[PDB]
């Protein structure tokens, strides 16, 4: 027994689709049907900021 | 501090993050003269740009 969809994330990782997840309310149990219906689903996405990595303080180093 | 540019287009599409300032234009203060005696007037106007 699976979940609704969470809502649909943010995308920026530098590999640009959109995360969304859910996940198992009850497990397969006892040779009853199994899940293999994806539990993290993304799909194309824009980039609002392009890739770099962050910090503060760079200004002495 | 931060506004978006945005292009949408049949062919394509991206988006920037690009900073504000409220610098606009330029006031020249035209004092009459550089020097001035006590209970003189100071004759003073502005051009703005």
């Amino acid at each position: 027994l699976l979940g609704d969809f969470g809502p649909w994330s943010d995308c920026d990782p530098c590999i640009e689709k959109q995360s969304k997840v859910r996940s198992v309310l009850r497990p397969s149990q006892f040779g009853g049907q199994p899940c293999t219906a994806p539990l993290v689903a993304f799909q194309p996405c824009i980039p609002s900021k392009l890739c770099k990595i962050e910090e503060a303080d760079c200004k002495n180093k | 501090s931060y506004v978006y540019l945005e292009v949408v287009s049949k062919h394509f599409s991206k988006s920037k993050r690009m900073p504000i300032t409220y610098d606009n234009g330029f006031l020249f203060i035209h004092t009459d003269k550089p020097v001035y005696t006590p209970d003189q007037s100071v004759k003073v106007r502005v051009y703005s740009l």
